[PDB]
């Protein structure tokens, strides 16, 4: 059978308590407007004519929907294969409480669950057990005690329609109940609840079948028994398959979801989700996305598994001196900064250009390491734009660094009760130094008269002045070993990048793909281009890439937008009513179906913008509205034409 | 406000080889990476190869990796670019730009340019 599925499953997408705003969220949510399907049930035979429907792939989730009573409906079974293979999640409900056992269970094609009568058990109802055959590998056996088929009790019991939607996202099997009377003569209700959460016992075995459980009082598989009331029954059970779509969820005072918007469907819900409202007003609004819904997010981010010796140009036997640093050039790596905060805590880890956290996501070409060390009163004379001794006669570094300079105290080697003389730096200098410049000279400095031809006599000295550190200074004047790191962005292929892991490369479908920090959302097609653009003249104030290449093969790939052609929404305020307008620009009344891809959309869209009335803009081709040849008034700027709308009636 | 002016060649023959030159006048970064850019009659332009600023490392690209090799001097201050066996596709109108390490991928020193064809 098939039904009409009102809007009603939306959830709560995360846990965090909100309250008074709208957060956009991208998970496996139930379209609305779809086509769910109304099975029914039957009895009387056990072997073959147990139900109407048989069972039903897992995809991503199900909206499970039913309004029988007498606790017919107790159970929902969940596994890959159900037979032998992996585990099988078995919600049995029961009179007080439910068993949700993950265990191995060898599910047999009619399963039915024979009424028990209430009397004083062993605190379960173990007594009457057909559904499954056997049990060996046990897995969380989550054993909470509130019902799960019902909450509360009351005259309009009879109608309440108790939902559940299920998803396992990658470690947490999510529930959601919303137990909620049906008005008076109605199997769906007309409403906007929500389903609050519930239990999420951890598991990680993949499901791709359901089936409804449900319950007979006395089996003897006879035609007889079959539709009697006594030794008999039947029952509905609505199913609705979850896909990926975009939903806007309004959050009220007492942190419950509100009225949402499915935004993946009739075109007034693209424009509920580019202005982040639910009341739009008259106006000709743009939307971008949420039609085509992407499934699969690509990373494909490295090439190689050797990690970093950053421990190398960390940690060293010692350090030369301020006058000579030493540059040891990284290359083909992986960029792992954890190993930065878990050795030796620093004194300051001052990351300019970049953020300081997050560095584990962005990729660049070559790492340079600068290794040298100098006093705790100039620890911050290292930094772009700061001035001083070291920074004036000494290393240095450019206004735009897109480093981290980092430093710690080393007190504890490089400070001898002697005196460690083998650290100098220079100060007599004539003019000032470069970024990234090795002053290794050694000759003698004189400037206030006649030089003194290299004897460092009277007002002649060696520019290389031993500031030895003692460990009877104070803080100021310990020595501090600090390391430069900086971090190039070149035209060339990267060779040190994060610990993203990888995926695998779908092609000609929509995916959310990031190779190497390249976010970017649109169908990845194979191209015949020689080498990869490289857009630099116009700098691309307005415009995206086209084209990427992938890191793990030299494969020139296309980037082409999914879902697009310029699809302008025109409506005349969600006040007045719902009669959407849909204008495309720059298509000729033809292409505007294999433009935007009228083949995998909504049915509320495949109906509303196909060919029926349309006109020939200049623009485009306006298709929504009728091209009447009268007069009107100034209109929602379309870009030509003040025809018909929902204006004057 | 450094202005690249290129020379070197504007004509050569199938299978051979002359070197570039792109000097720099008032060049008194020298961390500034410089880099080649060639824009073919029809598509667009494309990248050769690059020198890296800080140090003393040389990128090529995949199509011109074991055939072109570029050399750096800041004591002249100019940049070469070598054109060994040029066959059929160093059809081209090279320019030579600079851009900082630190920052975005965009140039900030066009040149003028210079061309090399052959056939």
């Amino acid at each position: 059978s098939y039904t009409n599925s009102f809007t009603r499953g939306v959830y709560y997408p995360d846990k965090v308590f909100r309250s008074s705003v709208l957060h956009s969220t991208q998970d496996l949510f139930l379209p609305f407007f779809s086509n769910v399907t109304w099975f029914h049930a039957i009895s009387g035979t056990n072997g073959t004519k147990r139900f109407d429907n048989p069972v039903l792939p897992f995809n991503d989730g199900v909206y499970f929907a039913s309004t029988e009573k007498s606790n017919i409906i107790r159970g929902w079974i969940f596994g890959t294969t159900l037979d032998s293979k992996t585990q099988s999640l078995l919600i049995v409900n029961n009179a007080t409480n439910v068993v949700i056992k993950v265990c191995e269970f060898q599910f047999c094609n009619d399963p039915f669950l024979d009424v028990y009568y209430h009397k004083n058990n062993k605190s379960w109802m173990e007594s009457e057990f057909r559904v499954y055959s056997s049990a060996n590998n046990c897995t969380f056996e989550y054993v909470s005690q509130p019902f799960l088929m019902d909450l509360e009790g009351k005259q309009g019991n009879f109608k309440n329609l108790r939902e559940f939607v299920f998803k396992n996202i990658d470690g947490y099997f999510k529930i959601y109940s919303k137990h909620t009377p049906i008005n008076l003569g109605r199997d769906l209700p007309q409403g906007f609840s929500a389903l609050e959460p519930l239990v999420d016992l951890p598991i990680g075995i993949n499901i791709t079948r359901f089936q409804t459980l449900l319950a007979l009082h006395r089996s003897y598989l006879t035609p007889g028994d079959s539709s009697s009331g006594w030794t008999a029954g039947a029952a509905a059970y609505y199913v609705g398959y979850l896909q990926p779509r975009t939903f806007l969820l309004k959050y009220n005072e007492n942190g419950t979801i509100t009225d949402a918007v499915d935004c993946a469907l009739d075109p007034l819900s693209e424009t509920k989700c580019t202005l982040k409202s639910f009341t739009v007003e008259k106006g000709i609004y743009q939307t971008s996305n949420f039609r085509v819904q992407p499934t699969e997010s690509i990373v494909r981010f490295p090439n190689i598994t050797n990690l970093c010796p950053f421990d190398e140009v960390f940690n060293a036997t010692t350090f030369a001196s301020v006058y000579a640093w030493n540059r040891k050039r990284i290359s083909n790596c992986v960029a792992d900064y954890s190993v930065l905060y878990n050795f030796a805590p620093f004194f300051a880890f001052k990351c300019y250009g970049v953020s300081p956290t997050k560095l584990n996501d962005l990729c660049f070409t070559n790492v340079y390491a600068d290794s040298f060390v100098i006093r705790g009163n100039e620890v911050s004379q290292i930094a772009p734009g700061q001035t001083g001794n070291i920074a004036d006669y000494n290393y240095k570094l450019p206004d735009d660094f897109t480093g981290c300079v980092i430093a710690w105290n080393s007190n504890k080697l490089d400070s001898t009760v002697g005196g460690n003389y083998n650290y100098r730096y220079r100060l007599f200098r004539k003019s000032k130094l470069k970024p990234f410049e090795r002053d290794i000279s050694t000759e003698i400095y004189q400037a206030g008269n006649k030089p003194c031809n290299g004897v460092a006599g009277v007002n002649c000295y060696f520019p290389l002045q031993s500031y030895g550190f003692r460990p009877t200074y104070g803080v100021g004047h310990q020595p501090y070993r600090v390391v430069v790191l900086s971090f190039e962005l070149l035209h060339a292929p990267a060779t040190v990048c994060g610990p993203k892991k990888s995926t695998n490369l779908v092609k000609n479908k929509c995916v959310n793909f990031n190779f190497n920090g390249l976010t970017g959302t649109g169908v990845l097609t194979e191209s015949n281009k020689k080498f990869l653009p490289f857009q630099q003249f116009g700098r691309d104030i307005a415009d995206t890439t086209d084209a990427v290449r992938d890191p793990q093969t030299l494969e020139i790939l296309d980037i082409t937008p999914c879902s697009f052609g310029g699809v302008s929404v025109i409506t005349p305020g969600t006040n007045t009513s719902n009669q959407v307008a849909v204008l495309y620009q720059g298509v000729n009344c033809t292409e505007v179906p294999v433009a935007i891809h009228a083949d995998q959309l909504t049915p509320t869209w495949r109906v509303y913008s196909t060919g029926s009335n349309v006109f020939q803009t200049r623009a485009g081709c306006l298709i929504g509205a009728e091209y009447v040849n009268n007069s009107y008034e100034c209109d929602i700027p379309i870009g030509a034409g003040i025809c018909a709308s929902y204006q004057t009636q | 406000e450094v202005q690249l002016v290129e020379s070197g060649g504007g004509l050569v023959q199938p299978g051979g080889s002359l070197r570039l030159s792109c000097a720099a006048s008032d060049f008194y970064f020298d961390y500034y990476e410089m880099s080649w850019v060639r824009q073919a009659p029809g598509q667009g332009l494309e990248w050769v190869s690059t020198i890296s600023g800080l140090g003393g490392a040389t990128y090529y690209a995949d199509s011109v990796k074991g055939r072109f090799t570029i050399s750096r001097d800041n004591s002249k201050n100019t940049l070469y670019l070598q054109m060994n066996s040029l066959r059929a596709e160093d059809t081209a109108l090279y320019y030579c730009a600079t851009r900082s390490p630190f920052g975005d991928y965009a140039f900030s020193y066009w040149g003028q340019g210079t061309l090399v064809t052959v056939s």
